[PDB]
């Protein structure tokens, strides 16, 4: 809910009602190093063909 | 039980509520089908750009082209592809023949292996070759 | 038989979740199971006056 | 009720909350006071969460307009007369960028 | 059908339970990855 609303500029806003339980997962945290690394794969992946 | 196919091969009392009536008059402006269609275009991931990597055997895979000509060749059909793109006869945006003299660019191509050697001869070839001026036989004559 | 394997059965000191790696690979120890559940991302988007 | 338009949909038999302007969650019960747009933008949502208790609930509400142009209905006096039909009409017609 | 944990418009009652499921609920496609419903339209 934050994510998203805070991506969306303030023009919307996003709720997702959900019941207690701790038993889902939901893997999507990951660090910013691992993004940067990935970003620079992407770049080297490039190699200048247009 | 369930089982999940692979993509990729491997190594081998009333209840009408008073609300849900359904009067919709509201037309999407922009539309919904014209925003998906172009979202969809780039949802699409970037394409892969494998040329000049080693393959299964160790043969270094792509063309043997040099690789400033191959830096050419790549722009012409870029430039070409987007004249397709905008359905005209020639592009408005060219990755080709611009006011930049970019001669010393460089692009990946088969012709040269990790060594910094040519491609003129396989690896799989040149290791067949040396390991085949050594080798013993039985005793004759 | 190599009983050192079968450590939890045949030492009656060694606690229930103890393991002798890297030295020995013990054939017989705890394991947990679990059972989560993968709900879709679900989203309401309501719009700003 | 301002721009925070949000619904915490109610659990194990507890009823529905709705956010106040001054931060306090409310039941849907009281009175009411929206500005029209708040309204015209979240149309679908708002007549399937509010319009059973103003039916038959005890929730009124008041929009504010300013001006809007009207249709008059006339009826007998010595006859029942149930004006519930032309409201829900009225309601499940508001768009975000139209009203009758 | 309604599912009033997300106001969607549903059909059947095994699709609610389907749908609540999605919610948490227990249930009294797998193949969805994400879903997303407006509030201004049925859509």
């Amino acid at each position: 809910e934050w994510a998203l609303t805070e991506c969306a500029q303030g023009y919307v806003t996003v709720t997702s009602p959900y019941a207690p339980s701790v038993n889902r997962l939901m893997p999507y945290r990951i660090s910013n190093a691992e993004r940067q690394i990935s970003q620079i794969i992407r770049i080297m992946n490039i190699g200048n063909n247009a | 039980m369930k089982r999940i196919p692979r993509k990729t091969k491997g190594k081998s009392p009333a209840t009408t509520e008073p609300g849900t009536s359904n009067r919709e008059q509201y037309k999407a402006r922009p539309g919904i089908a014209s925003v998906q269609r172009a979202t969809e275009s780039a949802e699409m991931p970037m394409k892969n750009n494998d040329e000049g990597t080693p393959d299964k055997k160790g043969n270094t895979k792509g063309d043997l082209v040099n690789e400033h000509s191959e830096a050419k060749d790549e722009a012409d059909e870029a430039t070409k592809k987007q004249a397709k793109d905008t359905d005209k006869s020639k592009a408005q945006v060219t990755y080709s023949d611009t006011g930049i003299n970019n001669a010393n660019e460089l692009s990946r191509s088969g012709n040269v292996d990790n060594e910094g050697g040519s491609n003129q001869k396989p690896m799989s070839t040149r290791i067949a070759e040396a390991t085949s001026a050594i080798v013993s036989k039985h005793p004759a004559r | 038989i190599p009983v050192e394997r079968y450590n939890i059965l045949t030492n009656p000191d060694a606690p229930p979740t103890q393991i002798q790696l890297p030295e020995v690979v013990d054939l017989y120890n705890v394991v947990t199971r679990y059972a989560y559940e993968t709900p879709p991302i679900t989203a309401v988007v309501m719009g700003v006056p | 009720f301002g721009r925070d338009c949000r619904i915490s949909f109610g659990m194990n038999g507890a009823a529905p909350m709705i956010r106040d302007e001054t931060g306090l969650m409310v039941p849907f019960e009281g009175n009411w006071i929206f500005p029209l747009a708040l309204w015209q933008m979240n149309t679908r949502y708002f007549n399937q969460q509010f319009d059973a208790w103003i039916k038959t609930g005890e929730l009124r509400i008041r929009i504010e307009m300013g001006a809007y142009p009207y249709m008059l209905h006339y009826y007998d006096p010595r006859q029942y007369a149930n004006a519930w039909n032309l409201t829900s009409a009225w309601l499940e017609e508001i768009t975000p960028t139209s009203i009758p | 059908y309604q599912c009033h944990v997300c106001s969607a418009v549903l059909f059947s009652p095994l699709d609610l339970d389907a749908h609540v499921a999605s919610h948490g609920l227990h249930g009294n496609i797998q193949r969805h990855i994400t879903e997303f419903i407006s509030s201004w339209q049925n859509h």
